[PDB]
């Protein structure tokens, strides 16, 4: 078994000063073709050389790069040698919708899909008088599902009188934690009845002046 | 083109002799065309086409017009087009260092608008054209073919026609003098020299083009037309509104370019500032392009302003509402030469006409006679009358009239019977056919030969005699007079028992106040029948006429009615209700024109207004030396009403006097109706010249404004309604336009001032631009008139474009506006529910608070396109909404395509689809603007 000893972990910081990990084939009694680095199991590009000692130097290191790096060695008949080198940061949230707009009665869906390393518990929370308490399933009619880097919560037959409020994702890993919140709103069914109601007033009115004066 | 072109140069008497050299006489000029002789002509359809193409040429020039694609060129070059076409270029070239999804929308919607509005000029012009055509169809001359005497147009006449000359006829083409009676001619429009030159055969047959027919008839033939013609040859190788209007278009342009600048330069430094000074930022060159992004985007909007506050079309608004008047105008009996005198007809505050045609049908018939010494106010029975006297009478009429005239059987449907000729003679000849007789026998027992001494009939003697051989050894000689001249004359009266009684002045002076003063004062022409005895005198001397028309015997006097016009009583009263005065000028003697005049109410019988002659008038306007002073006029014209026994130059003096007078506060606009050969001058001094359509000389409708086709005085006033009406329609138009460019800009203004963008982008401004300018001059520019227009004074040339009511309208409908879209660009995210799209990032999607706001902006202005049918205060809005199908069309479209652009089509006009609820209440805001001005119209403007 080949021995390959790699630099410590690093924990990526707002610094920008560049990060370099480092591996070592120390010992190796066959003949080594090629070896490369992979980030979650996705090959990097121009990584290919001779490079008996792999250097990967990452010049501005952000949250987005913090991941499980490899150096994989490969040999003549040899088993590729892989090891670890794990680099962490602090979670954040790419993308999230703003607003979900819905009629009552349909299905509502929401979701926050974040970036890092480790991949975060998600937890969501209902905003209850100035305080996120934890959301409860009590009716049967959310569901959440986790994922690594993203969740989803779902609602089906949208009641008017409980849903309406804010919805937070917390997505908390072992550096730090990360939320973001959504707004949701139900309309009713009798929306356009009131305008219309507006319009007939206006328009007898408008008749009645007119008649009446001429 | 032939040698016919080269027989054109008289010059003298160059022409005869040429003919006596070349071609023998006129006959052998008629058989080389191919022509049938004066009897007539063949008119047979394919000889009259062949002649047309070869022969000859249309008599009419093709004054070549333009094409729809030199229309477009033109819209294209307008230089505002020209910065946005460059700033949207350079916004698409830089958006790729989907963001072009702008820039590239922006070039399109330019090239809509300058097709659209390209469109406009091609459809306005045409309808001009089209009436033009009318006019060339109007233009008629008398020729005669297949023996036969019909009026074709003058565009139809070909070489070898016959063409009958009348008296007041414009010659239409070179021609050959044939035969005719007294024929003299005008040639001033070719030669300079106004003396009328007499043609006649064996001295100077030619006629020419264009020449003025002074005296005389015959017929002629044709032998040069169109561009061969002489006066073809010279052809050849050759508003108070509107400058009121370009006024307030340069002053509101160049606050608009001001306001553009402001809110231009006013982005830029707030961002500049936000972004370097405040937020401390490298300039990073690397990331240099986003910053000019952003001045781009800037620079846009500032355009987008400018091409909404400046207005473009204005002046020509005008234009456009007679591009829509003018047509249904020919249905009220108006054709419009000079479209300039439309509107002037608006401001109209004097009215000087004639009586014949215009006020009185010119139908003569007689109502009373005194003949036997019994007043008669019926027509009496034959065998009523004195015995042996009844010959003697019809005889007298029947042979001393023009035997040319002869009334015509009444074969027309159910109508009366055709005069044709005089009016008083055939009058005359209808009263004899009256008592039973038929003048038709004694006529045909003499023909011309047989008669040796007739006067002709002119205005200076006023009298017209005859003189028959047919008494053995004597002579017999016949007279009609004006019944003033005449009895004057006559020594004694045909009366009782048929003897003569003699005629002594002592009961000439009551019987002149018996019978023909009220005869006069029923409105009756008088007419005096009178005969003489000549005895074989050795040589009676009829050269000194002086004295031959002396020592008559009265066979009798005669009243001649013509009727007033029903219609001309009303349309007086409704003239003098609207501020327009009316005076009349006739020939007639001062007691009938009064009675007349006090007939239509041009004067009421308990009034101070002057009644003076025409000599008087003279005498009066000359009283220092002999020459006209305008001091002396300006006491006299003020309240003269009627002019009797005028000269057809006392016309002209009065109407310079009254139009040129510094006595009155306001100047004066008048409106002279004449219709003559010698009417031409007075015409062309007054502001605006009608003439007469059915009966009138082409002399007169030549220097015409407006014909009227009728010859009714009531169509008069018809074209002072449709002239108050164009202005009308202006200050409507410009009531709407300018509220529309009071808010947008304002509202632009305001949120580059506290957001950094406005609510209303560029392609959405453009839209507003095409509504504000385009569809709402065609929509309320075209409106049809009332007869409530004849309720107010004429306005002075002195006056505001806008006035009271315009103002309060603009700020109030202003006002409402802008409250409505302040409160929903503040405070619409809490309204609705729908978040805030305030401070969005470059290149956003669209979102549907600002779509909202937009909805509402067009909604409210095409609620105010309603509400801006009503310039005077009118609560009702409504009132004749469905009389104009433009309005509702325009109106209609616009909603359907806004709904259309709202819902579908949303990333390029940064639009969102909206749901129902939103919907409805923008239509509800819509609806509220009604509410609104309804609640404003209740403010006191004074
Ligand atoms: C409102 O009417 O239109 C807006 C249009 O503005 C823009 O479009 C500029 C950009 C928006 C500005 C918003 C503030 C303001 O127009 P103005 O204030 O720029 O021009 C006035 C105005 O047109 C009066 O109506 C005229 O009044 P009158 O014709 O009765 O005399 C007056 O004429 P005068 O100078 O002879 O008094 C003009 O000068
Ligand atoms: N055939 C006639 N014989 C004799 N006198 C005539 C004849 N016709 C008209 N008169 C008279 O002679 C004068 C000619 O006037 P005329 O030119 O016909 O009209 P006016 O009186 O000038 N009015 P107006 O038609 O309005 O211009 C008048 O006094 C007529 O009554
Ligand atoms: C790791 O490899 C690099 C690159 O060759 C070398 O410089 C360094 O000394 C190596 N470190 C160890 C501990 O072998
Ligand atoms: C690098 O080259 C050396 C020297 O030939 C060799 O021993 C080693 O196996 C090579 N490693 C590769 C090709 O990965
Ligand atoms: C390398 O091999 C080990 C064997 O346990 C495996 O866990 C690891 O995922 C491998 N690395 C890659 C990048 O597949
Ligand atoms: C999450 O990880 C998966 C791994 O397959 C990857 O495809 C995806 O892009 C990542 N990001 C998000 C936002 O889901
Ligand atoms: C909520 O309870 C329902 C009960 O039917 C279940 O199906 C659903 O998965 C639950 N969701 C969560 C997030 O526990
Ligand atoms: C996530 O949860 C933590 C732990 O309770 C909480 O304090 C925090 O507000 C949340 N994260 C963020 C970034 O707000
Ligand atoms: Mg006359």
């Amino acid at each position: 078994k080949p021995r390959i000893v790699t630099s410590e972990e690093v924990i990526i910081r707002e610094s920008l000063l560049p990060v370099t990990l480092q591996c070592n084939l120390t010992s190796s009694s066959h003949t080594l073709m090629y070896s490369y680095w992979t980030r979650n199991g996705v090959e990097l590009t121009a990584t290919r050389k001779n490079a008996s000692n792999m250097e990967y130097r990452i010049n501005k290191p952000r949250a987005e790069d913090s991941g499980e790096y490899h150096c994989v060695y490969h040999f003549v008949s040899a088993p590729k040698a892989n090891a670890t080198i794990e680099v962490k940061a602090a979670p954040d949230i790419t993308g999230h919708k703003r607003s979900e707009n819905k009629n009552e009665g349909q299905d509502a869906m929401m979701y926050c899909k974040s970036v890092g390393y480790p991949h975060p518990e998600w937890i969501w929370r209902k905003k209850e008088n100035g305080v996120f308490e934890e959301i409860s399933n009590s009716s049967g009619r959310f569901f959440i599902t986790n994922k690594e880097n993203y969740t989803e919560l779902s609602i089906v037959n949208l009641q008017i009188t409980e849903d309406p409020g804010e919805y937070e994702c917390n997505a908390t890993n072992s550096i730090g934690s990360a939320s973001v919140s959504t707004v949701l709103r139900v309309r009713s069914h009798l929306a356009p009845l009131w305008p219309f109601l507006g319009i007939l007033a206006e328009i007898i009115i408008l008749v009645v002046i007119i008649v009446v004066y001429e | 083109m032939e040698e016919l072109r080269s027989l054109m140069e008289l010059r003298g008497t160059e022409a005869v002799v040429k003919i006596k050299e070349t071609y023998g006489d006129t006959e052998a000029i008629c058989r080389r065309l191919k022509t049938s002789p004066v009897e007539g002509l063949p008119g047979t359809a394919p000889d009259l086409e062949k002649r047309k193409q070869i022969f000859g040429q249309n008599f009419i020039p093709p004054k070549k017009p333009k094409t729809f694609l030199q229309l477009v060129w033109e819209a294209l070059q307008d230089v505002t087009l020209i910065i946005l076409e460059i700033a949207a270029i350079i916004s698409l070239g830089l958006s790729f260092y989907a963001g072009w999804i702008e820039g590239a929308a922006i070039l399109l919607s330019v090239i809509c608008v300058v097709l659209v509005t390209a469109f406009n000029d091609w459809s306005k012009e045409k309808q001009f054209r089209g009436l033009q055509s009318r006019i060339e169809q109007e233009q008629k001359f008398t020729v005669v073919r297949a023996g036969q005497v019909v009026q074709i147009p003058v565009a139809e006449i070909v070489v070898g026609d016959i063409a009958q000359i009348k008296y007041g006829d414009l010659l239409p083409a070179d021609g050959l003098f044939i035969q005719g009676n007294d024929l003299k001619i005008d040639e001033s429009s070719l030669t300079g020299e106004s003396d009328q030159v007499r043609k006649s055969v064996d001295k100077d047959p030619m006629l020419l083009s264009g020449t003025h027919v002074m005296e005389g008839s015959g017929r002629m033939v044709v032998t040069a037309v169109g561009v061969n013609s002489q006066t073809g040859i010279i052809f050849t190788l050759l508003s108070v509104l509107q400058g009121k209007l370009t006024k307030l278009a340069v002053q509101i342009g160049k606050a608009g370019l001001v306001m553009s600048a402001i809110t231009v330069i006013i982005l830029v430094l707030y961002f500049t500032v936000d972004t370097f000074v405040v937020n401390k930022k490298p300039w990073l060159t690397e990331c240099t392009p986003v910053y000019v992004q952003y001045f781009v985007k800037f620079f846009i909007i500032g355009v987008t302003v400018l091409v909404v506050a400046v207005p473009e079309g204005l002046p020509l608004a005008v234009t456009i509402s007679l591009a829509y008047s003018v047509k249904k105008m020919m249905k009220d009996n108006n054709l419009v030469r000079h479209l300039d005198a439309c509107e002037t007809m608006g401001n109209a505050t004097a009215i000087c006409s004639d009586k014949t045609g215009t006020l009185t049908t010119n139908r003569m018939t007689v109502v009373q006679a005194y003949v036997g010494d019994v007043h008669y106010k019926e027509i009496p029975d034959p065998s009523s009358i004195n015995a042996k006297t009844l010959e003697l009478l019809v005889n007298a009429i029947a042979i001393n009239s023009a035997y040319t005239t002869k009334i015509l059987p009444p074969e027309k449907e159910g109508a009366l019977p055709r005069q044709v000729g005089n009016k008083t003679e055939c009058g005359l000849l209808g009263f004899v056919l009256d008592l039973r007789q038929d003048y038709e026998p004694v006529r045909s027992q003499m023909p011309e030969e047989k008669l040796y001494k007739v006067y002709t009939f002119n205005s200076v003697r006023k009298s017209m005699s005859t003189v028959i051989k047919m008494p053995d050894e004597s002579f017999r000689m016949y007279s009609k007079g004006a019944s003033e001249i005449v009895l004057k004359k006559c020594c004694k009266i045909l009366s009782g028992a048929g003897e003569a009684r003699v005629f002594r002045p002592r009961d000439r002076d009551e019987m002149v106040k018996k019978v023909i003063e009220p005869m006069a004062c029923d409105g009756l022409r008088t007419i005096c029948v009178a005969y003489r005895d000549f005895p074989s005198s050795p040589e009676p001397d009829w050269d000194n006429e002086n004295d031959i028309l002396n020592e008559l015997t009265c066979i009798c006097v005669v009243g001649i009615e013509d009727p007033v016009r029903p219609e001309v009583p009303e349309a007086i009263r409704k003239c003098q209700r609207a501020g327009i005065t009316v005076r009349m000028v006739t020939g007639d003697n001062i007691n009938t024109a009064r009675a007349i005049a006090i007939k239509c109410g041009i004067i009421h019988p308990g009034e101070d207004f002057l009644c003076l002659e025409g000599k008087e008038f003279n005498r009066r306007i000359r009283n220092e030396k002999g020459e006209i002073e305008q001091e002396r006029i300006d006491k006299i014209w003020p309240k003269l009403r009627v002019l009797a026994r005028s000269s057809p130059t006392d016309k002209h003096t009065l109407v310079k006097g009254i139009i040129d007078s510094t006595h009155t506060e306001q100047r004066q606009v008048v409106a002279v109706t004449g219709d003559g050969t010698n009417d031409g001058p007075a015409l062309k001094k007054a502001d605006v010249g009608f003439a007469m359509g059915i009966a009138g000389t082409d002399v007169a409708k030549e220097a015409s404004d407006i014909i009227l086709t009728d010859d009714n005085f009531s169509s008069i006033v018809k074209a002072v309604m449709w002239g108050r009406n164009v202005y009308d329609s202006i200050s409507k138009f410009l009531q709407f336009q300018l509220t529309v460019n009071v808010v947008a800009v304002i509202v632009a203004f305001t949120g580059a001032c506290i957001t950094q963008d406005s609510p209303l982008k560029a392609v959405q401004m453009l839209w507003v631009n095409l509504i504000m300018d385009t569809f709402a001059s065609l929509a309320l520019a075209t409106e049809p008139p009332t007869e409530t227009l004849l309720l107010r004074k004429p306005y002075g040339r002195n006056k505001p474009l806008i006035s009271r009511t315009m103002m309060k309208n603009i700020l109030g409908h202003a006002v409402y506006q802008l409250t409505l879209i302040f409160t929903l660009l503040f405070v619409g995210e809490k309204m609705f529910q729908i978040d805030s799209g305030r401070n969005a990032p470059l290149h956003s999607p669209p979102s549907e608070h600002y779509t909202i706001i937009f909805n509402t902006f067009v909604m409210m202005q095409l609620f105010n396109e309603i509400n801006a049918r009503k310039i005077h205060g009118e609560r009702n809005v409504f009132d004749g909404i469905f009389r104009n199908p433009i309005f509702c069309t325009i109106v209609l479209g616009t909603f359907a395509i806004q709904i259309v652009i709202v819902q579908f089509g949303g990333k390029p006009f940064s639009c969102s689809p909206l749901q129902l609820d939103q919907w409805m209440w923008c239509i509800f805001i819509g609806l509220g603007e009604l509410v609104w001005g309804q609640v404003i119209a209740t403010i006191p403007t004074s």
